[PDB]
């Protein structure tokens, strides 16, 4: 894994990754589970807490911003650290930005709040609708 | 598995079961007990193969252990029990009020520690040997509460023994909290007072 | 399938835009028509008072 | 991971390669 290293190092290295046999961490599980995954939930285990939905969210990493030319992550600018925002070079024509985590399943009922702080620095946008 | 990972449930999918929520709990492995020198793994006492429990000596001083698992996220209401099997074999341990108390870690939303709620544990009195005891407590969450996990302490007047634990389970109990359905409270509240 | 979609339109000429803590999330609690026939019991009680 | 590649493929490689540490997708999950 690194320059200069030894057999040792290479053997925990192998130690280190995980196979198919070996366990998996839960620990983060970046993304989002799917429903037809989930056999079985624990009716005791049920209980009254509103989570976030998307990942990276606030947008305070590299990720749901990756290959866009229109939109870039920014380090220095964001009231959470590490101080990360989206970056928008507007010339004058029409910008879109999507979640790079993939589709939140939501179905009829189950009513949704969305909710964001937006600032526009600079805005030669023309004033109107 | 977090919970904001979880966007969506099964209504047919819910049902009644109430599984252990620790990983390791029985510690028949040696996971749970890593990176310590006041406990250890082992595999030749206990009861449930590979008869893997935990050993320790009580060198006049306080001990305390963490689960290996992280916290587990616990909510107001939704009642939970905890219980172990607890043994002290050769405890030269002071007797008195103490020692051995089954607890739990209550972390708020940053992860601080809020209580010490005791749900077990050895009576005043703390010498002699025994065998295999449970001692259950039934915990229920105050308000402001985000994470849970399961601690075993023994006071600082123990001065010697080993302790053992196993067959350990928290779990979260009860049915379905009658303040979730939507506004079923109120109109079962209207048609009783009606009536 | 849902996505947090963020466009600004065309019309617009210049300047920077940023956004932050964004939160898409479900709320409210048990909807009434996912308990087994409690809607049809709730009302037969309440029309038959 | 294939004949007649270089370093900079095998680094790759080594990048691709996912360790306890690294992220991992809930993309499929396959099973229950």
């Amino acid at each position: 894994g690194e320059v200069g290293s030894s057999l040792a190092d290479a053997i925990a290295k192998l130690a280190t990754f995980l196979t198919e046999l070996s366990p998996l961490n839960a620990g983060m599980l970046f993304g989002l589970i799917g429903t037809n995954h989930l056999p079985l939930l624990s009716v005791s285990h049920i209980a009254n807490i509103n989570p976030e939905l998307l990942v990276n969210a606030g947008f305070d990493s590299d990720v749901s911003v990756v290959d866009n030319p229109y939109w870039d992550w920014d380090g220095t600018v964001g009231r959470t650290a590490p101080l990360g925002a989206v970056k928008v070079v507007a010339d004058g024509t029409i910008k879109d930005l999507l979640s790079g985590p993939d589709a939140i399943p939501v179905v009829e009922g189950q009513k949704l709040n969305v909710s964001a702080w937006l600032k526009y620095s600079g805005l030669v946008a023309g004033a109107g609708a | 598995i977090g919970t904001n990972h979880l966007p969506l449930l099964s209504v047919s999918h819910i049902a009644n079961i109430n599984p252990e929520l620790l990983v390791n709990a029985g510690f028949d492995s040696d996971v749970s007990v890593v990176d310590n020198p006041y406990w250890d793994w082992d595999g030749t006492v206990g009861r449930t193969a590979p008869l893997g429990a935990v050993k320790v000596v009580a060198d006049g001083t306080i001990k305390d252990l963490l689960s290996g698992p992280d916290a587990i996220p616990v909510v107001e209401g939704q009642k939970l029990n905890v219980s172990a099997w607890l043994k002290y074999s050769g405890l030269v341990a002071g007797a008195g009020a103490g020692s051995i108390r089954l607890s739990g870690t209550a972390y708020s939303a940053d992860g601080e520690v809020v209580a010490y709620p005791d749900f077990g544990g050895i009576p005043d009195g703390a010498s002699g040997t025994s065998d295999w005891t449970q001692v259950t407590g039934q915990y229920v969450v105050p308000a402001g509460v985000t994470q849970f996990r399961l601690r075993l302490s023994v006071r600082e007047n123990a001065t010697g023994g080993t302790v053992w634990f196993d067959d350990c389970s928290v779990k979260k109990a009860g049915l379905l909290p009658q303040g979730l359905v939507d506004g079923l409270v109120q109109a079962l509240s209207d048609l009783l007072t009606w009536l």
